[PDB]
């Protein structure tokens, strides 16, 4: 009921099977190939807690409307932080992970400017 | 090291996106380039069977012709679409073509499209239930020919107010012989029409909204003529009538609902 | 045998019905759609133009190592339209010519350098 | 005005990357992250069936570790993999875990990586026919004995050389217990070996190439006794052998070719 995750930095966790596979990737590598220690070339260490932790509490189971609190006090980080897990999660393919990250930087555009936009997401002015 | 979001894999924009509702999408279409092409991605317009101006916060904002022509270039499944307001083009109009199945189509204030563009869109409407294509400042008797000369019959309420000079009698007549079925007829501002125009509604057997307010050359008391159509209900005739005639026109078609 | 196109910028060409249907798109909207003003909302005139003649030049019919002569000069443009010509092959997807213009930006990668890479094509360094 | 590449969509770059071979492709994913990502692509990688340091230009070029690890973890399906002289890690070596068919492995020289990881990826590759894991200096004994304790015995040439004090007699004596299909087999500079374990080789019934180079304790004397190998065809034993000696083991050996 124990497999082994490995992240880019090295470090190794032991989650439980289950939780582990609320990533289909990390599903697919356990399953079509029989992969003990299952490294993730993008997520790293400090990613990794926070993935886990994040699937550990769904282990049971739009607007930004229907961001359950406990999901909006995870994602309580800052942008850097927030980048990686969106990109995380994708790569992982933790839908409901990748789910309430996309409402939440959707959320920080609700109600900007694109200028606002622009400046909170460091995005270039491909028009100048 | 600013947060890298000018590479969030394309991806991840489409669902972050997809998150947003209608009227956001359009905002975030300004920020950059990628965000604008993937703001007209097909996977967030192509089921649409709605889109009116009314509900998309561009009131305080002017859309740039072009990106709406590509947000609607993706809709196919329209079933009720209003610009009303809105100053379009040639490309969009033609490409609204698409939308066969348009039931409601709301384009009143709209212009800078032609009489072509017109025509090449109601052609391809041709279930289309209600229009209303009145004021649109724009055009001339090329415009308002083409109009009734390409409605569908499928026509039950349609309003072309605000040609005061471009629409006559002739016009109405051709209106008249192709929608048999009309039941909400506005013809506003029409101050090309007089009383010898009356005939012509009484070929329109199911017509029981009817207007022709401030159409001023209407003599007054030759109104009485109207209550003859046998299933009119109301009649909007505003800024044409003296109350004291007003009075006497209610009188005689007691039945009839002027306002 | 005649279609109407009408680009972004308003202006009407005709071209012959085959030579249009190079465009999978294109062809789609006159066959599933029977429309015959086929405006394409991001094709400007001057793009337009470059993409009949080419469609036109094979109406009839990896490495860079394969770009027939013909193409090659076709493609002798600066960047910008370049980059416009990329951007058409795709929303109209006329494969050849996408084709084409890929392995032609493909060889201007070859043989730079990460820098020279980002100074021909002005690509910021994420990196920095 | 400059012109946008920074805007161009993912999928044509990737279009563009998929024009690009490999070596070239290394390069460019180091240009800015939306293109490391890109060239990273699955739909790159995933077919390959052999990938060798070699055939890669990473010669006057140090590839990144990390990105090292990202490409392979896209290939399942190599029967060829030669790293030679690149520096690893364990994520990396783990992640070769996955082509469970390989034919050919090479990793002489590397070194940044565990017994275990070692352990984990000789484990899955259980057909694995021809093995060159010479001088991975990083390593001691934890690695060699892992290595003679998980080669599978599909195993036909191997090639340890490079380990002076790591590698002992019992450790032959467990490689020769488990890989009775061995025809080559090299361990050049196994300075712990001296002639009592020549008995080993004796129960390799298809050895026929065998490499005793640098071996400085073997008493070159003592040689004469591996010519008593039944299917021994040539033997390397460079260094040890004075001239003297040497042409007279090739006297009493016509059959073998020494150098």
């Amino acid at each position: 009921p124990s497999i082994k995750l490995q992240s880019s930095d090295g470090e190794i966790f032991e989650v439980d099977v289950e939780i582990a596979k609320q990533s289909v990737t990390i599903k697919t590598m356990l399953e079509d190939l029989g992969m003990d220690p299952v490294p993730l070339p993008n997520v790293n260490a400090a990613i990794l807690k926070k993935v886990i932790q994040w699937c550990t509490h769904h282990k049971d189971d739009k607007r930004t409307d229907d961001i359950p609190v406990w999901d909006q006090e995870f994602l309580k980080v800052d942008q850097g932080t927030l980048f990686e897990l969106i990109l995380a999660a994708n790569y992982l393919d933790i839908k409901g992970l990748l789910d309430v990250t996309c409402k939440t930087v959707a959320n920080m555009i609700k109600g900007k400017t694109p200028e606002e936009i622009r400046k909170t997401f460091n995005i270039k002015n491909d028009f100048t | 090291p600013g947060v890298s979001w000018d590479s969030l894999p394309d991806e991840l924009l489409l669902g972050i996106f997809s998150c947003l509702c209608l009227p956001e999408l359009l905002k975030v279409s300004g920020v950059c380039k990628r965000w604008y092409r993937l703001a007209s991605d097909e996977s967030l317009w192509q089921t649409l069977d709605e889109f009116r101006v009314q509900h998309m916060d561009l009131s305080n904002s002017v859309i740039e012709v072009s990106t709406l022509h590509g947000i609607l270039s993706q809709c196919s499944k329209l079933q009720n679409l209003s610009l009303e307001g809105l100053r379009l083009s040639d490309p969009i109009v033609n490409t609204l073509a698409k939308n066969s199945n348009l039931v409601r189509l709301n384009l009143s204030g709209c212009s800078g499209f032609s009489e072509f563009a017109l025509q090449t869109l109601l052609s391809s409407c041709s279930r289309l239930d209600e229009l209303n294509l009145s004021w649109c400042f724009d055009f001339t008797e090329k415009h308002v020919q083409v109009a009734v000369a390409h409605v569908s019959e499928t026509i039950t309420q349609l309003n072309l107010s605000g040609y005061r000079k471009n629409l006559q009698k002739s016009d109405l007549s051709t209106l008249v012989r192709r929608c048999p079925n009309l039941v909400h007829l506005d013809l506003s501002d029409s101050v090309m029409l007089k009383n010898d125009c009356f005939q012509e509604f009484f070929q329109l057997n199911y017509l029981q909204h009817l207007s022709l307010s401030r159409c001023y050359d209407i003599i007054p008391e030759t109104l009485l003529e109207l209550g003859e159509i046998p299933t009119l209900k109301t009649l909007q005739v505003f800024g044409i009538v003296p109350d004291g005639t007003l009075q006497l026109l209610k009188e005689a078609l007691p039945h009839l609902q002027i306002n």
